[PDB]
């Protein structure tokens, strides 16, 4: 079965930098649209950030200009690196993909935890 | 495995089922212008039993999605025949095609060349194909032999036709779509059931190879038993790969135009009509039931494929000839494997009666239609004044040598084209149909020609056909570590490649040579052609409708519901081409 490998949590302060990973395992097709997905401890979810096949960047208007995120090439490997922290965006992080683009968030991930300040 | 049937539970279901139907005939054998909803049904059940259950299923066990994509040009070129082609029928008082061709140009050569064409036609597409899918069904179910099989479908098909099984055969036909339509989408739950959805049906027919891959000595290639890596795109590369998109465009189109329009039995069923709304209602009918056999037919063999996979992928041939008697495939028993082996105790046989019954119906069909069309057009012209009690034993003396010389000619069935049912009934159609279908246009729409070109279109077109035909026989097609040394001229292309070159000649050979003789008169051609089917003269040639008239209502309705069939179709086309999935290295 495919399953979702992730790391890269931990505690910053007001203004640093963290690193964020994803990979997925097990499979034999190339994913779609590799994102990511936040929520706060108590409130509904919403988007960040994601990234298409041939590249094509999507973020959110609340987060551009912070926020970087790059894949490899022909695989599943997508990255994320967040810029100038703030302690309002703690939260934990989410992975989906995607098999083709009308089919709606096959699989999930786990769950990442980072605060800051 | 074969003796799962040996309970009390479905025999009588079986036995039951027969006896309904054989009384429903023996009913109506005591005590024309039918209506919109039997035709649909006697549409949409022309060829099933045997290219639905055998071929679809086993080139989807096989080869991958692709396949599915023959029922929606199927259902666009089923609109043309109402709209354009009965209109012509009705207007020139004509029932079948060589009568056409006979009014059209004169003479008396053409009719009986088209005659003999369409009995050899029938020899090596309809009859040993059905007695062959007979004796497969038979052989998975219970256990004997080929010859204790055939023997057996050829008993029961004469009790059937004994007692009034032709008369009746409208009823019955209604019956058996209902009940074959409702029983084949409970299959398909439990077969998505089984694998645990629709992503993970994806990702297991990846990996659905044979355990047992070497021989004594002689290990096997890695991309002999593999999947393919185009498995779920429908439009493939036009150069490498298998059914290529402008020959799946093209070829197809030019092969379905003969058999859909230009047939005796379509015709004749759709000319029996009541009235002239009632064939478009049945031309509509049929094609909103020809939009399920990709997700009822094909998408079961690959579960089969995953479920079974040492039985339907096979590639040893000391193991090949255990399971199915042959040594060169076995992808024929993917969907017959899965009706046994999935099914409970009590639909098990009721699918195995609905099956022969609807396999039965289709030989009785043909063997009254061959009949006449030897007794009428090529006997009686030789001899010209024969009674009747002759032309009965004629009639009957016949079937006896066709059922003799299609039971010697099926062990080349089963070893054609890779051990595959689909392969082998495109490629013969390929070969032999495209020269008709271009004298019957050039016939229709350009009012030139005459009978000094078709002949001769006709003629040279037979003579390429059966030149490649002959030659793909005695050379054999290849396999996987060996090889054809076949003369990679003539041998070389696809064979839809071949359907478009032939068609393209034979319109070439008949405009030259109409061009350099004397033309015809119009005179003799009043509605016989597209320019003048509305002239009022008379032509000097060489219960019943007969004049096409509708009420200015229902005329809108049909039109409206047309054109929504057509979006529908274009939706599922641009639907299955936009979002296709692309493996890794
Ligand atoms: C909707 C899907 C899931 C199934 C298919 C249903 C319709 C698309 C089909 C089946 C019922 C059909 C209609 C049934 C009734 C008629 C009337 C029939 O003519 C008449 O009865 C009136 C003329 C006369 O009686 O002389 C012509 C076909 C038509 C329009 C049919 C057009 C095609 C229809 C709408």
């Amino acid at each position: 079965q495919v399953q979702l490998q992730e790391s890269g949590g931990g505690l910053v302060q007001a203004g640093g930098s963290l690193r964020l990973s994803c990979a997925a395992s097990g499979t034999i097709f190339v994913f779609d649209k590799m994102g990511w997905y936040r929520q706060a401890p108590g409130k509904e979810r919403e988007f960040v950030a994601t990234i298409s096949r041939g590249g094509s960047t999507n973020y959110a208007d609340s987060v551009k200009g912070r926020f970087t995120i790059s894949r490899d090439n022909a695989k599943n490997t997508v990255y994320l690196q967040m810029n100038s922290l703030k302690p309002e965006d703690t939260a934990v992080y989410y992975c989906a993909v995607r098999y083709t683009p009308w089919r709606r968030y096959s699989y999930w991930g786990q769950g990442t935890q980072v605060t800051v300040s | 495995t074969h003796e799962l049937i040996r309970n009390a539970a479905d025999i009588s279901v079986i036995v039951i089922y027969f006896l309904l139907v054989m009384a429903v005939g023996l009913w109506s054998m005591f005590k024309r212008s039918m209506v919109w909803w039997p035709i649909g049904a006697s549409l949409f059940a022309s060829n099933i039993g045997s290219g639905h259950f055998i071929g679809l299923a086993g080139t989807g066990a096989a080869s991958g999605l692709a396949v599915g994509g023959f029922e929606w040009n199927a259902l666009v070129l089923l609109l043309v025949l109402g709209w354009v082609f009965v209109p012509i029928y009705i207007k020139a008082g004509v029932v079948t095609m060589p009568e056409y061709l006979r009014k059209r140009f004169g003479g008396q050569r053409i009719q009986v060349y088209l005659s003999v064409l369409s009995l050899f036609l029938y020899i090596f597409t309809k009859i040993s194909v059905d007695i062959f899918s007979g004796a497969i069904f038979i052989n998975l179910a219970l256990g004997w032999n080929l010859y204790l099989s055939i023997i057996l479908l050829l008993a029961i098909t004469a009790l059937y036709t004994i007692t009034g099984g032709l008369a009746a055969v409208i009823y019955t036909d209604t019956l058996q779509t209902l009940i074959m339509l409702i029983g084949a989408l409970i299959l398909m739950g439990f077969a998505f059931h089984e694998v645990g959805g629709y992503d993970a049906f994806m990702e297991k027919y990846m990996k659905a190879i044979p355990t047992i891959v070497s021989d004594g000595n002689t290990t096997f290639q890695e991309k002999c038993y593999t999947p393919r890596a185009d498995s779920f795109h429908i439009f493939r590369d036009p150069l490498t790969g298998d059914l290529p998109w402008p020959g799946f465009i093209f070829g197809l189109t030019i092969l379905a135009l003969w058999y859909w329009c230009t047939d005796q039995v379509i015709v004749q069923r759709c000319l029996a009509a009541k009235n002239m709304s009632h064939v478009k209602g049945g031309c509509i009918l049929a094609g909103y039931l020809k939009l399920l056999p990709m997700f009822i037919m094909v998408m079961p063999g690959m579960i089969s494929r995953i479920l079974f996979p040492d039985k339907v992928a096979c590639v040893v041939p000391s193991e090949c000839e255990k399971y199915c008697g042959t040594k060169v495939g076995c992808t024929n028993i993917a969907y017959p494997t899965l009706v046994v082996e999935l099914m409970p105790n009590g639909l098990r046989g009721l699918m195995l009666a609905v099956m022969l019954a609807a396999l039965m119906s289709s030989l009785t069909s043909i063997f009254n239609s061959a009949s006449t069309l030897f007794t009428m057009d090529i006997y009686a012209k030789v001899r010209k004044r024969a009674s009747e009690k002759e032309l009965m034993i004629v009639g009957r003396l016949f079937v006896l040598f066709l059922v003799v010389v299609s039971i010697a000619w099926i062990p080349i069935v089963q070893s054609a084209q890779s051990g595959q049912l689909f392969d082998y009934i495109q490629s013969v159609s390929s070969y032999l149909a495209p020269p008709v279908a271009a004298v019957f246009l050039l016939a229709i729409f350009w009012k030139r020609v005459n009978e000094q070109g078709a002949f001769w279109g006709l003629i040279l077109g037979l003579l390429l056909g059966l030149s490649r035909l002959i030659l793909e026989f005695a050379y054999g097609t290849g396999s996987c570590m060996e090889p054809s040394n076949c003369p990679t001229i003539i041998c070389g292309v696809h064979y839809l490649y071949f359907a478009i070159i032939l068609f393209a000649i034979s319109g070439i050979v008949t405009v030259v040579v109409s061009l350099l003789t004397k033309p015809i008169p119009d005179v003799h051609l009043y509605r016989l052609c597209w320019s003048l089917r509305n002239s009022k003269e008379e032509r000097i040639d060489l219960m019943k409708m007969t004049d096409t008239s509708e009420k200015p209502l229902w005329r809108t309705v049909l039109n409206i519901n047309a054109i929504l069939l057509l979006a529908v179709a274009i939706f599922c086309h641009a639907y299955f081409a936009s979002n296709s999935l692309e493996v890794l290295f």
